[PDB]
């Protein structure tokens, strides 16, 4: 029971809550009782960016990056419905929460990759025949990644999607075919995949914890350039209440 | 004793540049600020000044020239938080959030305060009267107002003046938008100070040059008529006084050289004191005069003045500045 | 085509820059042909007139009024509460004379691009590849001549002042007289300033 | 190919009436009895297949249904534009007075 | 906006940061926008909504009292901003409010 | 232009009856508006809710209509939302919430009539400036 | 000695060397006129006087020659759009040559 | 009205970016600096020529000797600043020279602006910013501020043009 004054400035506010080391129980799930995730936290620990090789066919492996936006990365306070399917699979549908964080990571060579680390509108199911949540339960699911900048964002030349100029006003007589990629902003909604691997269970309090790995795309600068594929690895915590 | 020899060397007036104890603080801080400024101005990566993940590139290698280049102020997410290098997880994070700006401005402000103290110290070691440092307190107060006091009042070092030419112009324009500094009497006193300083500088220079005593021939420069360390005055003070007293009237002219030079010191120094205080008092949001919709006709229609035209220009600046940083109707800071 | 080419703001000598060097063509391309007159109409067939850009404005909004001066269409900056957009008003452009004679365009990006050109007056086809034109207006030799000669006239006013001063004050050019009388520059001794014969 | 979707939406019926699936909630101020309660229900229960499906919002009363029937001609339905409805722009699109 | 039905925790501003709620550089849940610079502010009308990790979404959704809304509106409209001739508000405001904060 | 009685003639009720304010009444209404309302209603806009304002068209489309003297006085006694579905006296100043809004304590019926008259007369004087925001400054 | 900004003051009491300095300045100005005309002739495109006139091409000294009557070139073109014009000696090239000589 | 003139030159001419105005600013601020520094230097290197603790009475206009120590002032500024004046005549000519030259340079720039020959923009930066929507400098932000000044100021500052800018064409940032 730490107060806010015990936490502020230290960096513990960005950490997901941990489960005790001597806790590997099973949380039973009745097929009639409805469940909720009262608190889902996702603390990322590693951002990997897929490199872009010059040749068409190569390894195309993920490389490590440096976080430059400090401890602003965790998703927390996420709530959702945990329903039991007829196959025995448990499906989590999120409703609300702090489910996105803008994150900039720096690749080697100084290049910065902005991304919207999110689980917005996550639907994540388990394999069938899960009557108790154990340390072998996995949640595979998909989420929506909206645009990094929303429609009101203005670029440095005042161009944007829902507001701003539609042309380069500082070149009043330049040809507009070459600048059509920068003049016409586009809103992108891509899809991301996440796997939540349960590692620790508290059958009494209903808390589970473990690791997650998610794949999504980075920011495209409203369609100016191609995005990079980003894999996010970290730990997670979820409080399961009977609704 | 090694300490006695070190004290003798530090306070020695025979050094080519005087050090003193104020210089013992001043030299490392100003060297650090200068080296970090040169490196940041050439090669710093872009800085997210407004804290909205919109990095602003200010260095020469990232697409700037001398005019547009700047050391960008630290992030708005940092605010007034102290952000040294060791507070950042890496140098990339420190550079992204504008740490070089905080390093440079803190070292510079300390070094410039010690420069003022050093001016006093050397004047004391030479048997001089001590108040040159008082005159230097006016630009130093100005530097403190734009680099420290305005960030403190506004709550973020992002609102400090950028270390660049175009960044300075951005600071001026946004300041007029938010505070109407042109209508502030302290800035008007500052303009009177600098315009009068330039006027009285040109006036004193032309009056002394006009009354130079003939010591040279027509081929050589008149400056060779003065020898360094000579005892006699190189110009006729009475002739300059007679000219300037006939130019306006006798009692608008100084016949006393000491009173004249005190006036030359006092006018721009007091004016710049007032304009630095204007920047600080507007840092606590006590803005310039607001005469918007002051003139009203008999029915109640607004009769515009020049203040309303200034208000239109200020509104244009206000709605365009930091175009993505505001989520709410009032720009409260 | 010559008369229409005069009615185009890229030939205005008050549209260039101090360090925008070179010919006017290097500004906006070499003019090839007149596209013809652009006539804008809303979806009710009323003629709309594009407000032309004054020479003061580096950039200018696109605003279309009718013959009575009432704003009928525009290209909005903020589009959330737009009422006069080209899409909402059904603005089309037709061309008369020139290359595009008899051609009508209804696609709102095309009509908007032609209206952005129409704020500059008459619309022309340009070759921007021969000189590697940047699309930024430059001034004519009229502007450069006027600038050079006004600057030179100001500097020559200073030269006139300096040389008139050196002419009329040749005797004191190296300095004033060392034995200048302190009763020649004080008030009261003479009656006429600098005249010894009028000493009281 | 590269088109601004907001201007294209202004070309549709979104630029003339209140789109139930896309329009910011403050536009419901311009008709009597919609803001803030009915407007909150409408924006909450979007998307809608057609305009008249706004009468099938759960928890509506007879008075609110009559109010919606009087403003049925002022409503349109278009496909949900992502840029208009993402980021919570249907409740706060960054436009004030 | 929460009374209008918005989800203030998942609302995304123009730059991708949270419109209402974001994270401080040390992880605390704070108010979004330019007032991210003022996240160290502590006041008696704001502390009931603060949990261990900063501002709490559940207490934001359910535990905001009318006196807190009154206090927030009153303090928003009496910000210490005004002119030398005591015109309240930003420098671009018109002449109707006679207020400079003490 | 002058402050004629035609300028100071405003609707009294929703039926169509009108009242004519005196210039002293209008000036007292302006003073009391600046005293009690202008901190959030300067220029006819609403600072804490900019989507609503004090324009006559906006007040006319309110439920019940607020574009007359009686509707505005009733709002000052019992404020509601724009559709008239919930009472907002706990967050909006009123006579019934004068204990939590102390500036409404000494407001008489004549003061409320004068404030309402100022609200109704100001658009007729200022045009689009009233409720227009900073665009019309 | 003389400061730099006074070097030419050695000509004040020497009329012959003052005439020599004036002659040198006149030679420099005439050579500028000739070489500027030659550079403009090298860069001028006379094909389209309607939409690419001399004032669109940064021509500075060509309009002055055109103003006083020099309109043709030895290459056969004229500024007024004619071709094969026979301008005699006093073409743009002839004026430039006269100034160089 | 003069303040309006200043803001007009910023919004329409980008007069701060003009190098001739920059030379004018350098001349004016350097003149103010020279005025303050020369006055303070003279007042703090005075010779003691009286017993009064207020030293203004220790000067007589007909006296022949200098009232302050040029040698002491020279050594002070040589050790504080590195360089110092050693010639009084050159010092006072420099005091003439700096603000006069600054004002003349600014007048040349104003002639250029009379013909709209502005130092408005850097073409390389604008080409880069047009092709790259992530490139931002303080100069591009200043250009956006100038666009705001022009659009919001022109209808009332230039009433003969009869500018009717509707609310939707006015360039605005988010909120505010
Ligand atoms: C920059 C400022 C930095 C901060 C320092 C401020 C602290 C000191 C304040 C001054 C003391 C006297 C104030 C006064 O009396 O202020 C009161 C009056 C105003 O009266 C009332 O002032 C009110 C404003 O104050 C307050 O009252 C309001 C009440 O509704 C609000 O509460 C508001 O918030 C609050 O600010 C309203 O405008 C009232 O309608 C109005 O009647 O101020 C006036 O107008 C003043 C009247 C003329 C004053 C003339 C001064 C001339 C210059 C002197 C120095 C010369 C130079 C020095 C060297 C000498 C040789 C060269
Ligand atoms: C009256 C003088 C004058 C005028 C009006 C012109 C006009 C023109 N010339 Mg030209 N020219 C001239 C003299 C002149 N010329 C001279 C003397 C030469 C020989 C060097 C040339 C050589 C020349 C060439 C080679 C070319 C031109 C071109 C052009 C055209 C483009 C203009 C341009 O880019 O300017 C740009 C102007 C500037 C950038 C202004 C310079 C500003 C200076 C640097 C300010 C100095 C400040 C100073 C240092 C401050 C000191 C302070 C101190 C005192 C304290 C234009 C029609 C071009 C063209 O289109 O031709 C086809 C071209 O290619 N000219
Ligand atoms: C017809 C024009 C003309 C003529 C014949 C003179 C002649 C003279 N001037 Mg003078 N002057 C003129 C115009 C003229 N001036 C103008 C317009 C100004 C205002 C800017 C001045 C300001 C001026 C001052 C302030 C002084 C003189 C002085 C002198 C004398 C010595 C000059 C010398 O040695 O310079 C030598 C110059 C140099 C070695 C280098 C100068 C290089 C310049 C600064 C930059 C490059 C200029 C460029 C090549 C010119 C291009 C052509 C241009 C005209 C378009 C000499 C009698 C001096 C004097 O009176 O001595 C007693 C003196 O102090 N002049
Ligand atoms: C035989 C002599 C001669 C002739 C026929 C020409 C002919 C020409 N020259 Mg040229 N030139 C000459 C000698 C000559 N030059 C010399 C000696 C020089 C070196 C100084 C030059 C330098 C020169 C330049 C730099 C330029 C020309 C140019 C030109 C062409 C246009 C002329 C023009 O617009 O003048 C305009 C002439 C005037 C406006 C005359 C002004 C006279 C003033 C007002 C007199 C004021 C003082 C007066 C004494 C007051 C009292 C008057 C009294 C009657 C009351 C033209 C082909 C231009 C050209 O196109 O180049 C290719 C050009 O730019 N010339
Ligand atoms: C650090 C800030 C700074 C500084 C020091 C300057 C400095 C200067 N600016 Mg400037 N400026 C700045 C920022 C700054 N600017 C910014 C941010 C902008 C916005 C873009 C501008 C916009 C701007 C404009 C628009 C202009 C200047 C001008 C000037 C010059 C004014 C010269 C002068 O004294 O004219 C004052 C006027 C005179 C000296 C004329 C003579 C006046 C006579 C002698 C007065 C006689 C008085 C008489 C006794 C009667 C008195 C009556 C009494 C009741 C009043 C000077 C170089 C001007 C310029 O360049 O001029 C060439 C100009 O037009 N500036
Ligand atoms: C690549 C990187 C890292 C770049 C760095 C970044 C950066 C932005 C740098 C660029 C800076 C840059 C672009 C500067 C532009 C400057 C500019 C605008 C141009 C100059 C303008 C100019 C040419 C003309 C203006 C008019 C003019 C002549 C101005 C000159 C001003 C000037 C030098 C004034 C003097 C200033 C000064 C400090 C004087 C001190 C004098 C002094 C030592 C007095 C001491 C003294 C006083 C006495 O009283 C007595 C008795 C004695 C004895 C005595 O000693
Ligand atoms: C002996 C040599 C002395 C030193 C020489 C170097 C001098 C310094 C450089 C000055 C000019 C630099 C400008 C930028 C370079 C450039 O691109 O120019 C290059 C430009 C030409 O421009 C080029 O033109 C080409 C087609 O010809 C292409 O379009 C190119 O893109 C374009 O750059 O050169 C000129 O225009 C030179 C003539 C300048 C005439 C200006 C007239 C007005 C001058 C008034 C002076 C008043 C000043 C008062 C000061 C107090
Ligand atoms: C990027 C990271 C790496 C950075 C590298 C930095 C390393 C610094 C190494 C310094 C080595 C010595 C070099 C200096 C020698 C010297 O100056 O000779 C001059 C004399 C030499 O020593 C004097 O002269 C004599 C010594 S000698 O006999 O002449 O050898 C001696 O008798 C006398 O006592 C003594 O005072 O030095 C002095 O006058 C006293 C010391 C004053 C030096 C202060 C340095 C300037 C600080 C300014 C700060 C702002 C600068 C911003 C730029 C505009
Ligand atoms: C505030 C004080 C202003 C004077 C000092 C500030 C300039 C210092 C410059 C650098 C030192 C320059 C320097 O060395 O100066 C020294 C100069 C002469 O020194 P003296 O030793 O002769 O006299 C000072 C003391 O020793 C007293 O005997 O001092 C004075 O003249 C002091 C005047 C005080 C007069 C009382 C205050 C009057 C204030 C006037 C301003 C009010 C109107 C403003 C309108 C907006
Ligand atoms: C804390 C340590 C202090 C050292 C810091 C560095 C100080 C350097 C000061 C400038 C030295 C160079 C002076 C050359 C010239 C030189 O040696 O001058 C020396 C000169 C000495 O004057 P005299 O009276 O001896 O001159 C005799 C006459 O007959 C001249 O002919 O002093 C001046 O003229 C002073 C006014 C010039 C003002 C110069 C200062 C300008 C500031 C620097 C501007 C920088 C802009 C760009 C930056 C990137
Ligand atoms: C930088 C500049 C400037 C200036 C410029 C100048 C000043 C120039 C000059 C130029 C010049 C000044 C040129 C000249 C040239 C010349 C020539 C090119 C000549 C030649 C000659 C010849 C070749 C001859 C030959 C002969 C003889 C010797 C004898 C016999 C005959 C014969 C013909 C064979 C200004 C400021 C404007 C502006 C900015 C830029
Ligand atoms: O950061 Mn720089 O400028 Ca002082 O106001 Mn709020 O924050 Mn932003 O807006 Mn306006
Ligand atoms: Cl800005
Ligand atoms: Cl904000």
């Amino acid at each position: 029971t730490l107060t806010y004054d015990d936490i502020v400035g230290t960096g513990l506010a960005n950490k997901c809550p941990t489960l005790d080391d001597t806790a590997r129980g099973a949380y039973p799930i009745d097929s009639s009782q409805t469940y909720r995730i009262a608190r889902l936290c996702l603390q990322p620990t590693t951002f990997l960016v897929k490199e872009e090789p010059k040749n068409k066919r190569q390894e195309a492996e993920f490389v490590p990056t440096k976080l430059v936006t400090r401890e602003t990365t965790s998703l927390d306070q996420i709530q959702g419905e945990l329903k039991v399917n007829s196959d025995g699979s448990l499906t989590f549908v999120e409703e609300d929460g702090i489910d996105f964080q803008p994150v900039t990571v720096q690749m080697a060579g100084g290049e910065r990759i902005p991304l919207l680390f999110t689980v917005k509108n996550l639907v994540a199911s388990t394999q069938p025949n899960v009557t108790s949540i154990t340390t072998s339960t996995d949640f595979k699911g998909e989420f929506n990644v909206p645009s990094y900048r929303t429609a009101n964002f203005l670029d440095p030349k005042g161009r944007g999607l829902a507001s701003g100029y539609d042309s380069a006003i500082a070149l009043p007589q330049a040809k507009e075919e070459e600048l059509a990629r920068a003049n016409v902003k586009r809103f992108s909604l891509t899809k991301g995949q996440i796997s939540l691997n349960v590692a620790k269970v508290d059958g009494r309090t209903g808390e589970i914890a473990g690791t997650f790995e998610s794949e999504q795309l980075s920011d495209d600068d409203m369609g100016a350039h191609e995005p990079h594929e980003v894999k996010i690895q970290g730990v997670f915590y979820a409080s399961i209440e009977p609704a | 004793n090694l300490w006695e020899r070190f004290c003798n060397w530090v306070t020695s007036t025979d050094n080519r540049l005087y050090v003193g104890w104020f210089g013992v603080i001043m030299i490392p801080t100003l060297l650090a600020a200068t080296i970090c400024f040169v490196i940041a101005f050439i090669a710093a990566p872009p800085v997210d000044i407004d804290g909205i993940r919109e990095p602003v590139s200010g260095s020469l290698l990232y697409g700037n020239n001398i005019i547009t280049g700047a050391v960008v102020p630290s992030s708005n997410a940092i605010g007034l938080h102290f952000y040294p290098i060791w507070e950042a997880a890496s140098l990339d994070e420190w550079l992204y959030n504008g740490g070089p700006y905080q390093l440079i401005i803190f070292h510079f402000l300390l070094g410039a305060s010690c420069y003022m103290g050093r001016q006093w110290e050397l004047s004391y070691r030479l048997g001089m009267r001590p108040w040159i440092c008082v005159a230097y307190s006016a630009p130093l107060a100005s530097a403190f107002a734009v680099f420290l006091i305005y960030p403190i009042g506004q709550g973020s070092f992002s609102d400090g003046m950028p270390l660049g030419i175009s960044g300075t112009f951005n600071f001026m324009i946004v300041f007029q938008a938010e505070h109407n500094i042109l209508m502030h009497p302290f800035h008007q006193l500052g303009v009177a100070g600098v315009f009068g300083g330039a006027l009285f500088c040109a006036m004193h220079g032309s009056l002394v040059t006009s009354s130079l005593i003939r010591e040279t021939t027509e081929t050589e420069s008149a400056n060779y008529g003065y020898k360094f360390g000579q005892e006699e005055e190189t110009y006729n003070i009475v002739a300059a006084h007679g000219y300037f007293g006939r130019l306006i009237f006798q009692y608008a002219s100084f016949n006393n050289s000491r009173s004249l030079h005190f006036f030359l010191a006092a006018w721009p120094v007091v004016g710049v004191w007032f304009t630095a205080l204007g920047i600080s008092t507007m840092a606590f949001n006590l803005n310039g005069f607001n005469f918007n919709h002051s003139v009203i006709d008999a029915k109640g229609n607004v009769i515009n003045t020049w203040a309303d035209i200034i208000n239109r220009a200020n509104l244009g600046m206000e709605v365009m500045h930091e175009r993505n940083a505001h989520n709410f109707p009032l720009d409260l800071a | 085509e010559k008369l229409a080419f005069y009615d185009y703001i890229g030939n205005n000598p008050a549209k260039g820059g101090l360090f925008r060097t070179g010919p006017m063509n290097k500004g906006d391309g070499i003019a090839q042909a007149w596209k013809g007159h652009a006539v804008f109409r809303n979806k009710e067939g009323e003629e709309l007139f594009v407000r032309r850009m004054p020479a003061f404005f580096e950039s200018f909004p696109v605003i279309l009024t009718d013959k009575n001066g009432v704003v009928k269409a525009d290209i909005p900056f903020r589009r959330a509460e737009s009422k006069y957009s080209f899409e909402q008003q059904g603005v089309t452009v037709s061309f008369y004379g020139g290359e595009l004679n008899g051609q009508t365009f209804t696609d709102p990006p095309t009509v908007k691009s032609y209206a952005r050109k129409a704020i500059f007056g008459e619309i022309f086809e340009f070759d921007t590849e021969t000189l590697n034109s940047d699309g930024i207006f430059r001034t004519s030799p009229r502007g450069w001549f006027t600038f050079a000669h006004a600057v030179f006239a100001l500097l020559f006013f200073f030269g006139h002042i300096w040389h008139g001063a050196r002419t009329l004050f040749r005797d004191v050019f190296s300095g004033i007289d060392p034995e200048l009388s302190p009763e020649q520059v004080e008030w009261g001794f003479y009656q006429k300033v600098g005249d010894v014969t009028t000493r009281r | 190919e590269l088109v601004n979707v907001v201007d294209e939406k202004l070309g549709t019926a979104y630029g003339e009436k209140i789109d139930l699936n896309n329009t910011n909630i403050a536009a419901f101020i311009q008709y009597r009895g919609l803001y803030p309660t009915l407007a909150k229900l409408i924006v909450k229960n979007a998307p809608y297949e057609s305009v008249e499906d706004v009468l099938n919002i759960p928890g509506l009363t007879e008075r609110q249904k009559q109010i919606l029937r009087e403003n049925l001609e002022h409503f349109t339905v278009t496909e949900v534009e992502t840029a208009l409805v993402e980021g919570g722009d249907r409740y706060n699109n960054g436009l004030y007075k | 906006d929460q009374k209008l039905g918005a989800n203030v925790g998942s609302a995304q501003g123009p730059t991708g940061l949270g419109k209402y709620l974001m994270r401080s550089p040390t992880g605390e849940i704070i108010f979004g926008g330019e007032t991210m610079r003022f996240w160290d502010f502590r006041g008696p009308w704001l502390e009931p909504l603060r949990g261990p990790n900063g501002l709490d979404l559940n207490k934001i959704k359910n535990d905001i009292q009318p006196w807190q809304e009154r206090r927030a509106a009153e303090y928003m409209t009496h910000a210490p901003l005004g002119s030398l001739n005591s015109v309240g508000g930003v420098a671009t405001e018109i002449n109707s409010v006679n207020f400079v904060s003490p | 232009a002058e402050l004629t009685p035609e300028v100071l003639t405003v609707p009294l009720n929703s039926e169509g009856k009108t009242i004519t304010l005196t210039e002293k009444q209008y000036l007292e209404g302006k003073r009391l508006f600046q005293y009690a309302c202008a901190s959030c209603h300067v220029g006819g806009i609403t600072k804490t809710n900019p989507s609503l304002d004090l324009r006559t068209e906006t007040l006319a489309l309110a439920t019940p209509p607020r574009d007359n003297i009686e509707g505005l006085v009733d709002y000052m006694k019992n404020p509601t939302t724009y559709d008239g579905e919930q009472e907002i006296a706990e967050v909006h100043p009123s006579l019934r919430s004068a204990d939590i809004f102390p500036k409404m304590r000494n407001l008489t019926e004549k003061d409320l009539v004068a404030i309402a008259g100022h609200i109704l007369v100001e658009p007729k004087i200022l045009g689009d400036k009233w409720g227009g925001g900073k665009v019309y400054y | 000695g003389l400061p730099w900004y006074r070097v030419h003051t050695v000509l004040i009491n020497d009329p012959g060397r003052l005439i020599a300095a004036h002659l040198m300045h006149t030679a420099l100005v005439a050579g500028w006129a000739g070489s500027m005309a030659l550079y403009e002739l090298a860069t001028f495109d006379p094909s389209d006087p309607v939409l690419n006139p001399m004032w669109r091409q940064g021509m500075f000294v060509l309009p002055f020659m055109a103003r006083l009557g020099v309109t043709g070139s030895w290459s056969g073109w004229s500024i007024t759009g004619e071709t094969g014009i026979d301008p005699g000696f006093w073409s743009f090239e002839g004026v430039a040559l006269a100034h160089i000589v | 009205a003069i303040f309006r003139f200043l803001l007009f030159f910023q919004g329409f001419h980008n007069w701060t970016l003009n190098p001739f105005h920059m030379m004018g600013v350098a001349g004016v601020l350097g003149g103010a600096l020279l005025c303050a520094i020369h006055g303070a230097t003279v007042e703090n290197t005075l010779f003691q020529d009286g017993e009064g603790a207020s030293t203004f009475r220790a000067f007589n206009p007909t006296q022949a000797e200098e009232t302050y120590s040029m040698v002491t002032a020279n050594r002070f500024w040589s050790q504080i600043f590195g360089i110092a004046f050693s010639n009084k005549r050159w010092l006072h000519f420099f005091m003439l020279f700096v603000p006069v030259t600054g004002l003349w340079m600014s007048a040349i720039g104003v002639v250029g602006l009379a013909l709209n020959l502005r130092s408005y923009d850097f073409i390389s930066q604008e080409i880069r910013a047009a092709e790259d929507p992530e490139f931002e400098t303080f100069y591009t932000k200043n250009l956006l501020l100038n666009e705001g000044i022009r659009a919001w100021m022109a209808p009332q500052d230039q009433p003969h043009e009869n500018f009717v800018f509707p609310e939707e064409v006015l360039p605005r940032g988010n909120a505010l």
